[PDB]
């Protein structure tokens, strides 16, 4: 075992672990899911002492909300076993211990409902409304939402009662963050867009609105049922280990087509 | 933000 020497002790015998996801979405117009996915890592910061045989158990549905992984690469430690149980001896500190994939019944943490109204030539009437679908004791981080502009653009104005908003011309949008927000709310910008002339004839590529957020769940729908510890020499429990979890969910790419 | 793994 290369990834572990064999020494090692702890008072306090402890871990950490990090399911981190990324998720990934497109949206039509007309709110259909063209596309979507979820990569992931799970974290493990282990201060354990000797050489313990630790298992993860996750809500994985081959084995309540059980959830579907497409597939998963594990770290050398993790014994290859198809019961689907996850068993390792753990490196020291901090390490990757699985990578995985998932595309079915994945929580979408952000609605956005996009309206757009041409007046004559000369200006754009623009709404979007986003909406947080997840449990309301929980806040969402860190929002973003980028709503772009056409080239032909002499100046905007915008309003939001949530947030702060500014036109960036340079980049050609408009961009709207929220600190926080919580689960199972509304909130809505309303912008204009003033318009110079422009050739008639060449008509507006829309591209999507796109967001960025961090949320504390992770939007696969995993949640770590136990992360069991025995070592057999030594004289302390599963119970005598600390245990802990976060989950930190983020935007990958989060567009939604106007 | 850490929570008890129960």
């Amino acid at each position: 075992i290369g990834w572990r020497r064999e020494g090692i002790k702890y008072r306090r015998n402890e871990l950490f672990l990090d399911v981190l996801e990324s998720v990934n979405l497109l949206m039509s117009p007309q709110g259909q899911v063209l596309s979507a996915h979820v990569s992931g890592r799970v974290v493990m910061k282990s201060y354990l002492s000797g050489m313990p045989e630790c298992k993860f158990g996750m809500n994985d549905k081959i084995v309540k909300q059980s959830i579907a992984i497409d597939d998963c690469t594990f770290h050398q430690c993790v014994r290859l076993s198809k019961e689907r149980s996850i068993s390792f001896i753990p490196p020291d500190g901090e390490f990757e211990l699985m990578r995985y994939r998932t595309t079915k019944d994945i929580i979408l943490p952000f609605r956005v409902i996009p309206l757009v109204r041409e007046v004559g030539r000369t200006k754009l009437e623009v709404k979007v409304v986003i909406k947080s679908n997840f449990k309301p004791s929980l806040l969402a981080q860190k929002i973003e939402v980028r709503i772009p502009t056409p080239l032909n653009t002499s100046g905007v104005q915008v309003i939001c009662m949530k947030g702060k908003a500014k036109y960036k011309a340079s980049e050609n949008a408009i961009v709207w963050k929220i600190k926080r927000m919580a689960g199972m709310k509304e909130s809505q910008i309303s912008a204009e867009i003033e318009l110079l002339p422009t050739n008639d004839k060449k008509k507006w590529a829309r591209p999507p609105i796109s967001m960025n957020f961090e949320v504390p769940f992770a939007p696969s729908g995993l949640k770590v049922r136990y992360l069991k510890v025995f070592e057999p020499k030594l004289n302390y429990s599963d119970h005598d280990v600390i245990k802990w979890v976060r989950y930190i969910g983020r935007s990958g790419i989060y567009e939604t087509r106007c | 933000q850490y929570k008890s793994i129960l």
